[PDB]
Formats: C-alpha cells, structure tokens, sequence
C-alpha cells in the first residue's frame, strides 16, 4: 500500500573508536598497495598545491612524493578499519607511515 | 520564532593540503558560505553556531582526484515559522489577477503569495504594508532556496476564544522547560518599554477587539486590564505570576482557562474557572496543563512580536496615514459595545 | 572525397577519407544503379613495397 | 582456495550456480552476473533481498571500483603534521 | 552543495503503483510524438523526461544529453494488469487465500517451522482445491493456469469455469492482512496486492534514445488503452462483448511482451555475452588505447617496448603546470604540433576549457593549474597486452622507447619478454595505453611493472 | 594498425565508444583484462579506463530514500521526487551504463534502493 | 574457457584481511592464507638434511661435544623433536593418498644455508679460536629468535610487549623454526662471530617479512587463473567431476586403495592375489 521509501530508514551515523597505540596488532610495515597509495595521492595532491618539505628540488610530483616517501616526511596517515560493530562503532587503527618500514620499490 | 538545531552534512575539498593547516576556521568559512540564508531540512539557516562533531580529512576513493572530504556535525540558528503566524510587515510587489505577491521586511527573508480573490484585488496595492495571518503547513521550505514560501490572508482581529479544560497539574520541571518562554516574554517586555507610548497605544487600540473611549486599557508597569464597567466579576490571573508562584508548588492549575477577545492578548494576563461558564461558541478541549500553558505563551509571544513589529515598522506618523485604508479596515471589524 | 547535399535550407551528407594512409584517386565513374539511379563509384589506390611487420 | 572454498559451510559445495546460491546467498547482484539475471532478479524483489556491497563483481555492476588492492586501506590527512611543518 | 558518498547495500523490491506514481515526473495522455522540431508535450517522447537530442534541455534537471541520466513518466490505465515477472508469484498466492474473505485457507501454524522464503511455496504446492473456509465457510476452487499466454488465471468452481480478470484479481488481494502475509513467509512490502498495476512506468528516453524499436510497442500499447472505456468495471461471473475481451489481452499481452518477449525486450537486454551485463557492465570500449603488431628487437631491455612515432603522436600525458616543472614543459609547449616533442591541448583553468594548440591566440600564456597535453617520450610507462589474458602477467608495464624511423609500424620487444606474455613473431598483435593520470602512472611503475 | 585518442564517436545508450577501427571508435578492455587488473591491484588504472575514458558518469542519490534525486550547481536545483523537504543529496561515481542497467531494472517493476555509506564522526 | 569463468565467479570474493585470514566479507575462509600466509612469488626450495638421518648418523652430525654443559643437550634433543615431528606427519600424508611420497625438499621463505654460507666467504676472519662464551651467546640468541619467530605475522610492537601468540601463529612459524635450528646448529656456527650472528638473524627476519601476502589481494582470483592454466594441458569428465561435486553414483572412474591386514604378509604376491 504505501511506498518503499516510506519505510525505509537511513544507515544511523557511526563512531570512530581508534585502538590504542599499543593495542594495534597489523604490521608496521607498509604493504606496497599501501605505499602505492601513499605515493599517488601525494603526488596528485602535489600536481594540485606545490608546497613541499622535500629540500632537493625535483620537476615532477611523483619524484617528490616518492623522495618524501622513502626520507619520511609525507603527510598522510594510514586507516586500517578492523570492524564496523552493529551498534553502531568503526574500529580502526591509525598507522604513521613516517615511523613503520617501507617495502623495497625498485 | 527563533531557536537552535544541529545539523550533518558532508563537505568537499578541493585542497587538502591547505586546508588542513587551519581546519577549524576553513570549516566555518565554508559551512558559511554554502549554508547562510538558505533552506535546509525544513528550516532556514541564519547563522553557525559552531561544529559539534567532525570526522578526518579522508581522501576521496572512488576517483582519481585527490580531493578530500569531511562529515561534520554543526549546530545553526534557525528560524521555523509556526502555521498560522503573524507577520506585520509585507510590501506587495506584484498584485495581478492570478495571485498577490510580496515579501517580509523584519522577520527573516520570507515570500508571502496571497490567493488573489476578488475582495483583495481591489485593496491592496503595491508599495502597502499590511499584516498577515499565516495559515497551516503552508510555509514549505523548499531546500535551496532563499525564502519560505506560504500563502496568507490579510489579519483582521478575531472575535471567537477557545476554551481548554485542564485535570492535571504543572509540575516543577516542566515549569523549569517553561522558563525560556517566559524569558523570552520577558525580553519582549523589556524591549517593548523602550518604544514610544503613543505608537504602541495607537496600534494597541487599532487591533483591540473591542474599542474605547481612550486612555483606559494600558498599564505597563502593573498590567491591571481594561477598566471597562467591571465586566467580569474575577480579576484577570497573571499567567506569569501563576507559574512563579506553581514553580514554588502554591496554586493548582486545575479547571477551565480561556482567553477572550476582550482579554489583552499581548499582556500575560488570562481567565480561569473551575467551573465552564465562558460563552465559548467551540465545545472546550480535555487535555493536560503542559499544551495549556505552551500555546498560551507561544500566543503571548506571538503577539508581543506583532505588537513590538508594529511599533518598530511605522516610526513616523506620514506612512501611518499612507496605510491608513488597513487601519479603518480594521476598524470597521471592530465591536461595539452593544452588550 | 565525395560531395553531397540534401535538400530539407542543405544538410551536409558528404564523405571524409577516414584513413591513416593516403591513398590516390584511380578512377570516378558514375553508372546506372539497379534502379537506373546514379551512384558515385570511387577507385583509391596505395603504393605497397614490403615493409618492417608483412 | 579451491578446497577450503567448497568446504567452508560444513558440507562440500561446487563451483557451480548453485554452490553460489549456498555460500553467498545474498549477493544478488554476484549472482546475476554468472548464469541468468531475470530468474535471480525476480527472485531477489520477492524476498525483499539486502545486498552488502563487497568483492568484485556487486561493486562493479553498481559503477565503482572494488575497495581492494591499492584501494584497501583508507588514507586521511595528517592535521598535527601539515599545521605545524606548511604554512596558509 | 551535494558531498561524497558511496553506495554501501542495494536493496531490490517489488514496485506498486505508489512507487510508481511518486517517483514519476509526467503523465503520458497523448500519442502525439512530435509537434515540430520539440517532442509533443504529454507524450512518450516529453523532454520533462529527459533529452536524447543535442539542442534542447532537459525541463527537469536542465542539464545536455551527457549530464541527464533521465527521468521516468507514469500512464495511467484505464484496466488494470498483472505484473509480468510475478506471474508465478500470483498463481502461487491465489492457492492459500480465500476468494471471498480473504483469510488463509492452510494452516498457518503448519508452516512456521521452516525458513520464510520457502513455507508460502511449500504451503501453496500442497493441494487446496475443493476446501472450504473456515471463516466465511466457501469451497476454495481450483485455480488453473491456461496453456494458450503466459498470464490469464481461470477458477474452476466444480464446473463453473470464470476467467479472473485483474480487477478481481486485485479486489482478492485487497482483503488480505498483514498478518497473513508477515508470517506467511513474505515481508511487510511484498504484499501480494502491489502484484496487480493500475499506473505502469514509463521509462526515460535516455533508456530508449533513437528517436529503438521499443518506441513501437509502447506507442501502441498507449494507443489501445484509450479504447477502453475510462470507468470499466468488472465483476466476478460478468459478461463481457468480445471486442472488450479482445481489447484487454491485447493490452495485456502488449505489457508482457514489453518486457519478456522472448527472454524487442526490456529484459532480453540483460541476460547473454553480449548483454548488458557481460559486454557494457563486466567490460569496456576505451579511449587513448592502440593495437600493432609486434616483432624482435634484441636493442631492447627486457622491460622496454619500441613505440612508433606516429603513436606516440596521437596518445598523450596530460602535465599540470606548476612552479617546479614549467621550464621543462616549455619545450613541449613551443613544439605544438610541427615538432617532435609537442603537444596538442591545453586546459585552462581559469576557464575550463580546452583549446588546441594551433588553433589558439597568440597572446597566450602557460598559467599555473593549466593541464598540457603532451606528447609520448622514451621513459613513459606503458601498459602493453596481448589477448587472451590468462595470467596475471598478461598486462604488464614497460618504459617506452620511442622508433623516430617514421617507416616502421610495429611494436618492438625483446624476444625474452615473450614468456609473460606467451608470443611470438608470427603475427601476434598486442594492445598498448600510455597512462595520462597522475594516480595511474604512480602505480604502473609501482605495482605493475614487469620485475 | 590503430590508434585513438581521448574522444571520439559514442554509443547512443550506454555512453562508451563505438566498436573498433571500422567505426572511428575504441578498443575493447574485457571481462578477462578486469579480471588481471584485480588480481594485481591496479585499481586507480580501472578508475582511468573504464570511467574517465569509457562512460564515468556522477549519480545523485537522496540519503533518506536510497533514490536518485536531481541536482544542478548552475541554475540550481536540489530536489527528491519522494521527500522533496529532506532531501539529503549525495553524489557517487558511477557509469552511464550502469545507471542505465538500473532504469531497465525499474521498467520491469523491481525497485533498487541504494543505501549509502554512513557517515563517521569521530568522538566528541 | 567455460570452466574458467565458473572458476573465478566463485572465487573471486576471497580476498586477504588485516590478519591474513581469507574471508569473504566477513565469512572466514581460511585461518590463515595458505596455512603459511606468504606470497607464492617469494618462496625457494631448500632442503631439510636432518629426516633421512639415523640417530647415530644424527648423534654424530649436530651434537656438539665441545662443552660439556646442559644446554647442548637441550639443542641436540630439539633437533630429534623435530625431525621425529616432520616424520609422523608426512608419513601419515603418505597414507591417504594414493602415490604422494614422502619428500626432504620445502619451499620456504627464507633460505639460511645461503645466508651463512655468503657471510663465511666475505669476513674478514678464518677459523676462530675457541671462546666458549662466545659459543654460549650465540645459542642464547638463535633460542630467542626461534621463541620469538611468531611475531612476524604480527608487529614489533606486540614482541616488546611479550603478548600471548594464537596457537594457529605458532603453528606457521614451525618450518622455519624448524630450518633455523637446522643450518644455524653449533657444529655449523664455529667460525661466526657474535656480532655476526645477529647480522644472519636480522637478515631472515627481514627476508620473511618481504615474503608475507599483502592485506587486500584478491587471492581467490590468483588461485583460479592459476589452476585452470594446467587445465589446458589435460576439460575432461574427472574435473568436471570435483568441481561441479556430484555424487558418487556419478563417477565414472571410481576407484579404491586397500593395505593388507599385516606388514608381514604385504611381502608375498601370492597371497595378494588371493
Ligand atoms: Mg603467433
Ligand atoms: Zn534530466
Ligand atoms: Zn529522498
């Protein structure tokens, strides 16, 4: 009788619950999808900006954001979300790339 | 009127990098920028109180842009008008054969479409400023848009009451709910002493009921009612005085209350009985003392808005005679004292 | 290569040289259809010496 | 993969239709876009069947991209690093 | 105005004729295709529903035939319809209900026990015909389907033979309860009256642009429902002129074959290789992709392939300027396209439009945020390919070496790369795309390459 | 031989290239050359060329229905034909030919109610 | 062709979580991706040189006699433990399947006979003197590798913690624990300096990292492109049969493998045929 969209509810808003430090049980090193990542959205975001802390001087975004990459100074952060809980949580672990091991890139 | 919501929307940004050097303030200047003056989950937004909640900056997923987005939770004063509100201040702008057109001056930008009938194409013109009585779920703020669109009728003062039966008493917490409608009576009130006494007692006569033989309806200071023969045989009950004293627990607020046409509708005065004895032409409505008092105070309100709107729309007397037309019209709606 | 017009004031129904290489016109000729209706016939015609990938 | 595919449930399943049908049931839109679309559309509107987005197959047929590979993990900025090293 | 978002479930459901008249944007009166150069407002080709021409809008999103996915239009009936794809939906529902009062004729408490998708099939397999009600006390006839269409439903009451026409067929449901239907095993919106259509879809033109031949079949089908009378009434047992009962399962079958005519159909889209799903949906027809022949060069590296000149031409990269890489791109820019290495387009970004490089101003400037389209160079990464893709090595990326001999047409490589790719130079031919995007040209050398 | 660039001919219905060197159109990456694709990962390069160089459209579905709603920057619209007063409008990357797929569902009376990912909002 | 696609429909949502479990979607498919969670493009084949030994061949191979002290008994009766452990399991493989013999060759991550042997030849030192400290922190810091090995499958933050392992973790480091004792025993470490020996240990811990299966890989899509490729090489109606699972009165080349009753009775033909 009445419209699908009359009983149908929206998802409810969740929660972002972020494991402790020294709960975190993933890798500390980098996967290289991970790193592949890191590395195409900085120099996206680089072909958008331009502003660097990397002090040699390249001439293409993906020369610098791999030199950021490999000499630690990307500013980018990695979720790894662990499980969304039905009452309504997302559990999720933070990972500085800038402190974890980087796999080899050749 | 005037209140707060909290609302969640989802931003985009085409600069992350630079936006995150100041998150909070590019978060507020862009909140304001797409959601000042505009309609939005049935409300129009006037200002941004501030960002409850937020999320991280996360990097869009599904393209290859680079951009970012953000969920935030904010809290925006709104302004949701009531159904069948009043507004005292219009300019027509448009008066043709279809509809009558025109806007709101000081209240907040909203679009008022008159059904053009053929009493009222005759009567109101372009460049008058009259008031208006809204009319029920009519006032649709359509999302995206810079007024509310609603149809209203022009505002002639009624001569029927309504009359409530209460059988439960005003609890303390529910008077304590009650404070801010009684504050803001009160700020009204306050507000309203700064007016000056002959506008605020030509508009008050203009819009009684009933009329007078002139200086015997106000008392700012005391409020002690029309002084007209004695016509009732109790005294009108201050409804702010009844709920200081029913916060200390000393009256009850038990029986039948009503609000007559002859009864000041902008002063915090009211009837109650114990008995049903007003001659109401509506059978009187059972319900519980909280609806009594929140539609009394929302009347109040209401009219203390219109009266202090009023006041502040004609400072002068020149536009005062340029709408004269309203103001007999009125007044041929007016009953004498034929009784 | 081919020009033709429609009348409807014209809409333009002629025919490009879609192709990578040039070519060079060997022969037009313009017979009689099936139903006795005229048909442009074009003849293009490449050099070929063998080449790297044949 | 192959054996610990077809023996998840506790009984062993094919590779066929209908081992799709017992390990994932309500992936329609996986199942739709192996053998026949009509016949598992009409029976997915008459159950009312919630469909979760997730593998391969459902994100495709709804015009994204599958959250794998490169696209696994989440990346967000970082706020405490960028306010305090680059400037407005 | 409107954030990011991405589609975490699908929920699939049976339409009624609320969904149908609340989503709709027009209703379809006329049939009338064209007034004059605009489509005929109130017919099946309204732009209220979309545009499949280059020149107008459309009226409801005001948007050019790529930003328009369409909208839909609703037709009212004048007879109402089964619904094609649930016809076996119901059959199965007129077996376990009373004609007449609407209540079940089974025992619910028989079925419970089971999971819900199967007790209402279980429940109506069992034989019903020759029950009596318990409520209302009438003997439940047998219901048979007719072998001569795909829809029709007669109700034999011992002998008594009646045809069930939509409108009782729907005047039935209408008496069921929820209750029923809850623990019946269906759900809340699978209720069985929304199986019978009073207000059918019309779908967007942007689903049928070529002004297709399913344009036929609807115009007819809108044509034959003006000839039925606009308050027919039928009840249960009435006679009817056999021009009515024609008329009607002419509409009727015009409906069906509207969508499962021989499964032009809506749902024959759908199912093959070359269907929608396999060829539009599970595959792609790109851009900014080539094809050669390939053929040995022992110069090569083992992840070096030899690009052809003319090639790397045609393909592009697209270059943001920037503070950092201007004086390199400076070159390319002066080039355009009478040198070798040059471009072809710009993007400006101040404008948002692209203007070819010689067909372009003179006092023009390369601005920080413009995008230059240059051309192919020895050091790009390339995705090269060679069909059919088996392994995952099929697709592999290699850095480009660009042959400036403008005589030779093929792709070169080394003879020991053939192994990922399983060729050889007997006549083998290899796809190659030259990424352009930032992103995909970070992880072609990253994650694809053929170390 | 062949070779195509960024534009060109397009299908009429699904808004991807035409088919092949004999139409002026593109060439065909597969059902098989998706499968490889996956199996490495390279999923920014499916993003480049099955969307923004065959038929990547933008959708706009309404939070509160899981409907496609209708949205226009210029000359603005912001509007849902099933709440019209709450319409809370999100905008997903799809492809034509699937929103097409979609429509074709709908014609035969099956509704699709998309839900959207909720969101995230980290605490207090 | 055919055969493939149904292959890669019903594999394809396996895909690799943040604990190197396949599921798919949250539905567990395997405790751990191929019982050893690493990448199949980062294995070598080496040998195991202890199974095939006698326990008098074995006394005299790797049990050391230089020092005579409890902690050389403890390595040697490891190396037993071990090799005894590898025996009763492949044995028993041997014995549900039809011709699966018993192998001393795995594939395995890391192989530490190269790693020592490529230190031997490039130090700068030959045959060392005796130091019996030094022999005693070199065992110390191949027992503490080997105890903490499983913290490889989970981060380095956890191993300074000392947390509880999962047993299924523990199980997975055993080949290579297994190996290590093996090649980095006291009869074949002599001549390695202490600060050496931790440059061999930090070199496989950062081999079997490398080698570890990547979060998010579509491994049900790699498991079906690679098992359908020797397919070419054989479609018959024995595939058909395991991958459609149709019932035994189906089978068309059913077949059965019995043992006699005594080991000393398998010996003579004749009563076999009986
Ligand atoms: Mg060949
Ligand atoms: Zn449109
Ligand atoms: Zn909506």
């Amino acid at each position: 009788s009445p419209s699908i969209c009359e009983g149908f509810v929206q998802a409810s808003s969740q929660t972002l619950v972020i494991i402790p430090d020294n709960e975190r049980i993933t890798s500390n090193v980098l996967t290289t999808f991970e790193a592949t990542r890191l590395v195409a959205v900085r120099a996206q975001q680089l072909a958008i900006n331009g502003s660097t802390m990397l002090k040699k001087k390249y001439s293409s975004p993906i020369d610098i954001a791999k030199q950021e990459l490999f000499n630690r100074k990307i500013p980018l952060l990695v979720m790894r979300c662990i499980k969304v809980t039905p009452e309504g949580q997302k559990i999720v672990e933070i990972w500085n790339p800038r402190e974890m091991g980087i796999p080899l890139l050749d | 009127m005037i209140d707060q919501k909290i609302f969640e929307t989802t931003l985009n940004i085409d600069d992350p990098t630079n936006f995150c050097t100041n998150v909070e303030a590019h978060l507020l200047k862009e909140l304001e920028n797409i959601y000042v003056g505009k309609c939005f989950k049935n409300s129009f937004i006037l200002n941004i109180t501030g960002v409850i909640q937020r999320s991280p900056c996360f990097i869009m997923r599904t393209n290859n842009s680079g951009r970012g987005y953000m969920h935030v939770r904010f809290s925006a004063v709104v302004s949701y008008l009531n159904a069948f509100d009043l507004i005292a201040a219009v300019k027509i702008i448009k008066n043709d054969s279809n509809i009558i057109l025109g806007e709101s001056l000081l209240t907040e930008p909203v679009t008022i479409v008159i059904p053009s009938s053929e009493s009222q194409n005759n009567v109101a013109e372009v460049g008058q400023i009259v008031p208006v009585q809204l009319a029920n779920s009519s006032v649709y703020y359509i999302p995206g848009r810079q007024q509310a669109s609603a149809t209203g009728s022009i505002f002639i003062p009624k001569h029927t009451f309504s009359v409530y039966h209460v059988q439960e008493e005003l609890t303390q917490e529910q008077a304590l709910n009650l404070t801010k409608l009684v504050n803001i009576i009160e700020m009204l009130l306050e507000s309203r002493s700064k007016k000056d006494f002959k506008q605020i007692c030509f508009f008050e006569k203009l819009y009684y009921t009933y009329s007078i033989s002139s200086d015997e309806i106000l008392d700012l200071k005391i409020w002690k009612g029309p002084k007209g023969k004695e016509m009732s045989r109790l005294k009108p009950c201050n409804v702010l005085s009844f709920l200081y004293d029913a916060l200390k627990n000393k009256n009850s607020s038990l029986g039948f209350w009503a609000r007559p046409p002859n009864l000041l509708k902008s002063s915090p005065l009211a009837y109650q009985q114990d008995q049903n004895s007003f001659n109401a032409t509506e059978l009187p409505i059972i319900c519980s003392a909280e609806v009594m008092f929140v539609t009394l105070l929302k009347e109040i309100i209401n009219y203390l808005q219109f009266i202090n709107d009023l006041c502040d729309t004609f400072n002068n007397e020149q536009l005062i005679k340029r709408h004269e037309n309203i103001w007999m019209l009125i007044e041929q709606r007016k009953i004498g004292h034929d009784f | 290569i081919i020009g033709k017009v429609a009348k409807i004031k014209y809409i333009d129904r002629s025919v490009m040289y879609g192709f990578d290489e040039p070519a060079v016109v060997d022969a037009v000729m313009r017979p009689h259809g099936p139903n006795d209706e005229i048909f442009g016939l074009m003849r293009l015609r490449y050099e070929r010496n063998l080449n790297i990938g044949d | 993969m192959y054996a610990d595919l077809m023996t998840r449930t506790g009984q062993v399943t094919s590779l066929e239709k209908a081992g799709l049908n017992a390990r994932e049931p309500s992936n329609v839109l996986l199942r739709m876009a192996l053998s026949s679309p009509v016949q598992v559309l009409t029976d997915a509107a008459v159950d009312s069947a919630v469909n979760p987005i997730y593998g391969i197959a459902a994100p495709t047929l709804m015009g994204s991209v599958p959250r794998i590979g490169t696209m696994y993990s989440d990346i967000i900025m970082d706020e405490k690093y960028i306010t305090e090293n680059y400037k407005s | 105005e409107a954030g990011y978002a991405e589609i975490a479930a699908v929920q699939f459901n049976i339409a009624g004729d609320n969904d149908h008249k609340r989503q709709g944007v027009m209703e379809v009166t006329i049939s009338n295709l064209f007034e004059g150069t605009l489509p005929a407002e109130g017919g099946i080709y309204d732009a209220r529903m979309g545009t499949t021409d280059h020149h107008y809008k459309c009226i409801t999103c005001s948007h050019q035939r790529k930003q328009c996915m369409g909208h839909p239009g609703i037709l009212q009936m004048h007879a109402p319809v089964l619904q094609p794809l649930f016809i076996a939906e119901i059959r199965r529902w007129l077996r376990v209900i009373c004609l007449n009062c609407g209540a079940p004729i089974v025992d619910l408490k028989r079925y419970e026990h089971l999971i819900r998708p199967k007790r209402l099939i279980e429940a109506a397999s069992s034989q019903t015909e020759g029950k009596q009600c318990y409520v209302c006390k009438a003997v439940h006839p047998k219901i048979v389907k007719d072998s001569e269409d795909y829809f029709t439903f007669w109700a034999d009451q011992q002998g008594k033979i009646d045809k069930l026409y939509p409108q009782i067929i729907r005047e039935i449901f209408s008496r069921v309860t929820y209750d029923t239907v809850v623990k019946l095993g269906r759900s809340k919106n699978s209720h069985p009256e929304k199986l019978v259509l009073k207000a059918i879809q019309i779908p967007p033109i942007s689903i049928r642009p070529g002004i297709h031949d399913i344009n036929n079949v609807i115009q007819y089908l809108v044509r034959k429902n003006l000839l039925i009378p606009k308050d027919l009434q039928i009840v249960r047992g009435q006679k009817i002129p056999l021009n009515i009962d024609r008329n009607l399962q002419t509409i009727q079958q015009l409906y069906y074959n509207f969508l499962l005519d021989s499964v032009p159909s809506i749902m024959r889209r759908l199912p093959r290789k070359e269907g929608r799903i396999r060829k539009s949906l599970l595959g792609s027809q790109v851009w900014s992709i080539s094809r050669s022949t390939i053929c040995g060069n022992s110069d090569l590296h083992l992840d070096e392939v030899g690009y052809p000149i003319s090639f790397a031409r045609t393909l592009q990269v697209a270059e943001t300027v920037q503070h950092y890489n201007i004086n390199r791109l400076m070159p390319y820019f002066l080039n355009g396209k009478r040198q070798y290495p040059g471009c072809s387009r710009v993007y400006k970004q101040i404008t948002q439009s692209v203007h070819d490089i010689e067909g372009l101003k003179q006092d023009f400037r390369l601005e920080v945020g413009d995008i230059l389209y240059r051309d192919v160079v020895t050091g790009d990464v390339a995705f090269f390919n060679r069909q059919p893709s088996l392994e995952r090595s099929s697709i592999g990326v290699h850095r480009i070496v660009v042959l400036e001999n403008p005589k030779i047409s093929t792709f070169q490589m080394n003879v020991s790369a053939c192994a990922w790719y399983n060729a050889d130079f007997d006549g083998d031919q290899m796809n190659l795309w030259v990424p352009w995007s930032v992103m995909s040209r970070v992880e072609a050398e990253l994650l694809c390459s053929v170390r | 031989r062949y070779a195509v660039a960024s534009y060109g001919p397009t299908d009429a219905l699904t808004g991807q290239p035409l088919d092949g060197k004999r139409s002026h159109g593109g060439l065909r990456l597969g059902e098989m050359e998706h499968w490889v694709l996956t199996a490495q990962g390279a999923m920014q390069t499916i993003i480049e060329k099955s969307h923004d160089d065959s038929d990547g459209c933008i959708s706009y579905i309404c939070r509160n229905c899981g409907e496609p709603a209708i949205y226009n920057a210029s000359h603005p619209i912001y509007k849902c034909m099933n709440c019209d007063v709450q319409a809370d409008i999100g905008m997903v990357d799809s492809r034509r030919s699937s929103i097409v797929f979609q429509h074709e569902m709908r014609a035969a009376n099956v509704n699709i109610t998309s839900v959207l990912s909720p969101r995230v909002f980290q605490p207090a | 062709g055919y055969a493939n696609r149904k292959a890669i429909f019903g594999l394809q949502s396996c895909i690799v979580d943040y604990y190197r479990r396949v599921s798919i979607d949250t539905r567990l498919v395997q405790q751990l991706y191929g019982e050893d969670g690493l990448d199949a493009r980062q294995l070598e084949t080496v040998r195991f040189e202890t199974i095939m030994l006698s326990d008098q061949e074995l006394e005299d191979k790797f049990k050391y006699t230089g020092i005579q002290s409890p902690l050389f008994e403890e390595e040697f009766s490891r190396l037993k433990k071990d090799r005894d452990k590898y025996r009763q399991i492949f044995l028993n493989v041997e014995n549900f399947n039809f011709s699966q013999l018993l192998t001393d060759v795995r594939q395995v991550p890391v192989n530490v006979a190269s790693i020592v042997k490529n230190i031997l030849l490039s130090s700068t030192s030959g045959v060392l003197p005796f130091d019996e400290k030094s022999i005693l922190q070199k065992y110390a810091m191949v027992k503490t590798f080997c105890k903490n090995l499983p913290y490889v499958f989970i981060n380095n933050i956890q191993e300074r913690l000392q947390t509880p392992i999962p047993v299924y973790l523990k199980r997975a480091a055993s080949l290579m624990r297994m190996l290590i004792r093996i090649e980095l025993a006291t009869v074949k470490t002599l001549n390695i300096t202490c600060e050496q020996m931790s440059a061999i240990l930090d070199l496989i811990r950062l081999q079997y990292t490398q080698s570890l299966i990547n979060y998010g890989e579509a491994v049900g899509i790699l498991a079906a492109q690679s098992v359908s490729e020797p397919l070419t090489q054989y479609g018959i109606v024995r595939p058909q049969e395991i991958f459609s699972a149709k019932p035994v009165e189906a089978e068309q080349s059913s077949e059965m493998l019995l043992r006699l009753k005594n080991p000393e009775v398998e010996t003579n033909k004749t009563y076999a045929q009986e």
